[PDB]
RNA sequence: AAAAAAA
RNA sequence: GGCGACUCUCUGGUCUGUAACUGACGCUGAGGAGCGAAAGCGCGCCGUAAACGAUGAGUGCUAAGUGUUAGGGGGUUUCCGCCCCUUAGUGCUGCAGCUAACGCAUUAAGCACUCCGCCUGGGGAGU
């Protein structure tokens, strides 16, 4: 159960990487939760931002 | 309407007519409009309300009549009432309750007559009739009252005490483990009496609790004394006359990699890289039927086993000690006789080139699967060192199993890795340690070769056009899938394809998406519990869970008897060329009674070696009643929900210890809901249990919920 | 003749409802489980749900449709059996999306 | 709680039958077991004289006749009003099988005891008569609402 | 509970 | 009091670290001013609210154990890693002490000091 972003070192989550956000959203494109990812809550809120703005770009969906 | 009833009644009448579903008979009547499909469900709605057919619950569509039942197995349960499983495993399962077993036993198959009230979700019935008896044979405690004995069954779905009359008691004392066979069976108030065949001893003796089991499958014993002879009459070298007619290959480098406690080694390898960027693989298998010649001592008590067992503490062979650990046994360093399968494969994992000969060899090392894990991931540089010649074939090895393995997967495989134990027993066969059985880099090399070996062969003799055994894999049950399907798509799993025809590509779509995530271990577990078993036969069916048209089991004659006929097919049609008319239906009579029995002798291995694990793992947790352990829901059910612990060790949650709601089962979401609190306990949630009870003779573990 | 799909099913606890439409959500064919004769607790089941689906499809495909979105409706038990009505009437599922108000 | 004992009545001294005996204590009126005792071997040498047959073979058969399989019990759950049909129970079986042959035995139209309890076993012998009637009777009524049990 | 495969 | 889509513009406060500087420049604070529910009614006005963890504010001192949020240093560490000290906040247990008891317990209701609001039988009466 470690954080992938303590993990391999990355301080600035991208909403532009798809590939890395796809990660951490269920099929139907719901977000996960942090106790299931093992996310550090530092990074969950920016995962749960950049996954927002992702959503608003149309870059990831709403509800697959 | 009428006319219209008459002949899907006529045709439900034919003798032929096994039960349909709606969708089976709009396609078997060719029914293409759609006011031609509403007829036929008026039709059958109204014929269902009259009592001219049923439908079972599997929603499939029988006439009653011919029945006003359903032909099927029992299997019984401990609090004394049953199910039928019928014979067409598309319909449901039947509920029997206690009073209307009529005498029925455990994996008795009778006739049922259909309940037309049901008093909850699933449809009853009655036992009217007894076809078949399948209990013959009872191990249980015997107990002494004043004038008569009883047995209590190990087997508790046998409800009843067996009453042992006085003459029948044989010398047994009270606690002792006995066999007892059926004299006569219940009779309305009236048990089923018995007498002890044999004794075992007492309960309380070391290694009776198995041995024990040993009898309750009726597994084999000791062997023959005519197979003892033959066994201790073969030589322990071989003779230069066998070296004729095989290939010499004891100047090559081959290798044995098994486990450290493994004396039965079945196969040696070897793998050459080509100047072309191609492998050869050459995979040299123990020539058992050389031996083990047809119809002889051996070969008669080989058949009757069917399969080596291997229980916790000790290992019950297909063949005695002297061959399996002796001559067959590829063995260090010592001239050996072998049936070999030779492939060239291209950087695809094509096979282009094979050859199936035979031959002779000497390995050049006996090595261990840890032993090559530190050689290749570990990267340890003693080991290196001391197998210095042999670490380039190791990494050429590698590559090899990985191109293989990456074929297998494009093809479509499922790969179904799960964790399983491995129990630590010591020289009395009390418990020290369940550990996880974890698959290295070295087995999964060990597995892809014989695979491939195994594919190769069956594709050969399948375009050959002989009779010859097969290992098949049938689809799954549409109707289990169907439920698997469901199931998946309340987490999000969406599925691509349907239950009748689903290719295997998509179950390893699954798998994964699941990986690395908590509910992994009981989707697998579930998408399981939708397959088939897989089963020998004469003919190639193909094998669903490799997702191969073309399969065998080869690579292991000294501990599966199919193997053994594969290496005497192998003889009679290679090498010594006999494909005649007379040769082929001798073998095309034998096959399918050999095919049938082999497959049943495996399955009555693995729910006996299952259930010395069970036996175990329970002796285990004796001494932890009391501790907290962090687990996973594995199971939900009506009556609790299950936990499996890290050491893959499961234990119930009985809904008598959740003592904070109300707890109501919700089938379709597997889950345990709350009335008042809301609480959810589902499939796949992590939850710390406590051990409350733990009991050995039934196989218990009872847990109570400490936190979420 | 249009071909991609949306399969509007409302899943009730009374009735399963499976409307079939084109992209703009004119609508191609329809069945319910009360439709096909079904009544009370049998329109709930999810037996009714995969037989409207399959009277809703085999209606589409005469249209001469192939691939369907899914759009589903209400907490009732048909959706799952539905869904794999009209993979199993032949028409391909795109995606799923849940709808519920 | 736990069923009771059923009392160990003594064999019938000429038939060796503990079945035969039973028939005496049901047929006994006033504890005049003697009156029954007569009343009975002169009914069994009235069914050996017209038969031929050993009156243990006759009144075996008679009883297989008249014993039922499946009786009607009221059940109230609710509204339920259910005639469960229940199996009878091996004892409960020879109950009402020597109950019904003593008590339409005792119906019947001839003169004395001893001819009205031969013919009613001779009858329930035949697979007629009365007592075999009541027995298709519960069965017919067992039937017709055997749809709840 | 419940699959391959290994042993 | 509250404040949960995302983005952008403008703006307030807080914590950590080092001390470059300042050199007691602090604290509390009646009144007053501002903010401030459904409010209640014509956005304005209302101006009170279990607007009560029922616990003024500021500072110092006084066993422990454990969790979390944002940090700081060291340790090896490739990094991660885990390990440990330390800071601020927020939790659960638990001393000493305090309490009528319940409890509180370095987020004191403990031990001290400064300043403010407030209480003094119930009802009558928030008349």
């Amino acid at each position: 159960k470690v954080c992938y972003f303590t993990s391999n070192g990355i301080t600035h989550i991208d909403y532009k990487d798809v590939d890395l956000l796809k990660k951490f959203v269920s099929e139907r494109g719901k977000i996960l939760p942090r106790r299931v990812t093992g996310t550090n809550a530092k990074y969950q809120r920016k995962l749960t931002a950049a996954i927002k703005r992702a959503r608003q770009m149309a870059l990831l969906p709403y509800v697959s | 309407k009428e006319a219209f009833m008459e002949k899907l009644l006529s045709f439900m009448k034919e003798e032929a007519y096994k039960p349909l579903t709606v969708q089976e008979l709009e396609e078997m009547l060719n029914i293409t409009e759609a006011e031609e499909f509403k007829e036929l469900v008026k039709a059958l709605v109204a014929l269902e309300e009259k009592g001219l057919i049923v439908r079972t619950r599997s929603d499939r569509y029988g006439i009653p009549e011919k029945m006003n039942l359903i032909k099927g197995k029992i299997s019984a349960h401990a609090k004394g009432f049953a199910f039928l499983l019928p014979e067409d495993t598309s319909l449901s399962d039947v509920f029997i309750p206690p009073n209307e077993l009529n005498t029925a036993m455990n994996g008795d198959i009778v006739m049922v007559r259909l309940n037309s009230q049901s008093s909850g979700s699933r449809q009853e019935g009655t036992v009217i009739r007894i076809l078949e008896r399948a209990i013959q044979r009872v191990v249980g405690t015997y107990t002494e009252t004043r004038n008569f004995g009883f047995v209590i069954p190990d087997d508790k779905k046998i409800t009843s005490d067996i009453f042992i009359p006085k003459n029948g008691k044989n010398g047994a004392a009270e606690g002792h483990k006995v066999v007892v066979k059926l004299t006569s069976y219940p009779e309305g108030r009236m048990n089923a009496e018995g007498e002890v065949e044999t004794i075992l001893g007492h309960k309380n003796d070391p290694g009776i609790d198995i041995l024990s089991v040993i009898h309750k499958h009726g597994l084999p014993g000791e062997f023959p004394a005519d197979a003892m002879e033959q066994a201790s009459s073969t030589p322990d070298t071989i003779d230069e006359k066998d070296l004729k007619d095989r290939r010499d290959l004891r100047d090559q480098v081959i290798v044995t990699i098994d486990g450290a406690d493994a004396k039965d080694l079945d196969d040696a390898v070897t793998v050459t890289k080509l100047d072309d960027g191609s492998y050869k693989l050459g995979v040299h298998i123990a020539d058992v039927s050389h031996y083990v010649t047809e119809n002889s001592p051996i070969d008669k008590e080989a058949l009757e086993r069917g399969t080596s067992v291997y229980l916790v503490d000790r290992v019950i062979p297909m063949i005695p000690h002297r061959l399996s650990n002796g001559i067959c046994s590829l063995n260090p360093k010592v001239d050996r006789l072998t049936l070999s399968c030779e492939m060239t494969i291209n950087s695809q994992g094509q096979v282009t080139e094979h050859e199936i000969f035979q031959s002779v060899i000497k390995t050049t090392e006996r090595m261990t699967y840890s032993d090559v894990n530190k050689i290749l991931v570990d990267d340890d540089e003693e080991l290196k060192q001391k197998y210095e010649p042999l670490v380039p074939m190791f990494k050429d090895m590698e590559r090899l199993a990985q191109i293989l393995r990456d074929k297998r997967m494009d093809r479509g495989a499922v790969d179904f890795d799960f964790k399983e134990a491995k129990v630590l027993v010591d020289d009395e066969g009390a418990v020290k340690d369940v550990v996880i059985r974890e698959r290295s880099v070295a087995e999964k090399l060990i597995e892809e070769f014989m695979l491939v070996a195994n594919e190769t062969v069956a594709e050969h003799f399948h375009w050959m056009n002989v009779p010859f055994i097969y290992r098949i894999h049938e689809e799954p049950n549409a109707e289990k899938l169907q439920k698997f399907l469901e199931f998946v798509t309340t987490f999000g799993y969406v599925v691509k394809g349907t239950a009748g025809n689903i290719h295997p590509r998509a179950l390893q779509s699954i798998l994964d998406a699941v990986r690395d995530r908590p509910e992994e271990t009981v989707i697998s577990t579930v998408m399981l519990r939708s397959m088939k078993q897989a089963k020998y036969d004469p003919q190639s069916l193909g094998h669903f869970g490799l997702s191969t048209e073309f399969y065998t089991h080869f690579t292991s004659p000294i501990r599966r008897y199919p193997d053994l006929i594969v290496h005497r097919l192998i003889r009679t049609y290679l090498i010594n060329g006999k494909v005649d008319e007379a040769t082929q239906e001798k073998w095309a009579e034998r096959l399918p009674d050999i095919a049938e029995h082999t497959s049943s002798m495996e399955r009555r291995a693995v729910d006996a070696e299952r259930e010395t694990d069970d036996l175990k793992k329970a002796e285990y947790m004796l001494d932890k009643i009391g501790e907290e352990f962090d687990g996973m829901i594995s199971s939900v059910t009506n009556f609790g929900m299950f936990v499996e612990l890290p050491n893959t060790i499961e234990g119930l949650v009985h809904v008598s210890f959740m003592t904070d709601d109300y707890y109501r089962f919700d089938e379709q979401h597997f889950a345990m809901i709350g009335e008042r609190t809301g609480n959810v306990f589902r499939i796949g949630d992590e939850i710390t249990v406590k051990v409350v009870d733990v009991n050995k003779d039934e196989r218990n573990i009872d847990f109570e919920i400490v936190g979420m | 003749n249009i071909e991609s799909g949306i399969a509007h099913i409302r899943s009730t606890f009374n009735n399963t409802i499976v409307t079939i439409t084109d992209t703009h959500g004119n609508a191609i064919s329809w069945s319910s489980a009360g439709a096909l004769g079904f009544r009370g607790s049998r329109k709930s089941t999810p037996f009714a749900a995969q037989m409207a689906a399959e009277t809703a499809a085999k209606g589409s495909i005469e249209h001469g449709l192939k691939t369907l979105e899914v759009t589903v409706k209400g907490p009732g038990s048909g959706r799952e059996a539905a869904i794999r009505a009209l993979q199993a009437a032949g028409l391909e599922v795109t995606a799923i999306r849940d709808v519920t108000p | 709680k736990g069923p009771v004992a059923k009392r160990d009545v003594l064999p019938d001294p000429i038939y060796n039958s503990k079945l035969v005996s039973r028939l005496i204590n049901k047929m006994m009126i006033d504890g005049k077991k003697g009156k029954s005792q007569t009343i009975l071997y002169k009914s069994f040498d009235i069914i050996k004289e017209r038969t031929g047959n050993d009156a243990m073979e006759v009144f075996e058969q008679a009883l297989k006749n008249i014993m039922p399989v499946l009786e009607v019990k009221a059940r109230r759950v609710g509204g339920a009003n259910y005639q469960v049909p229940v199996e009878v129970r091996p004892e409960r079986r020879t109950t009402l099988g020597l109950r019904w042959l003593v008590n339409y035995a005792r119906l019947r139209g001839e003169k004395t005891m001893e001819e009205r309890l031969a013919n009613e076993i001779l009858d329930a012998a035949n697979n007629t008569g009365a007592a075999v009637k009541k027995r298709e009777d519960t069965h017919k009524m067992a039937e017709a609402n055997k749809a709840f049990a």
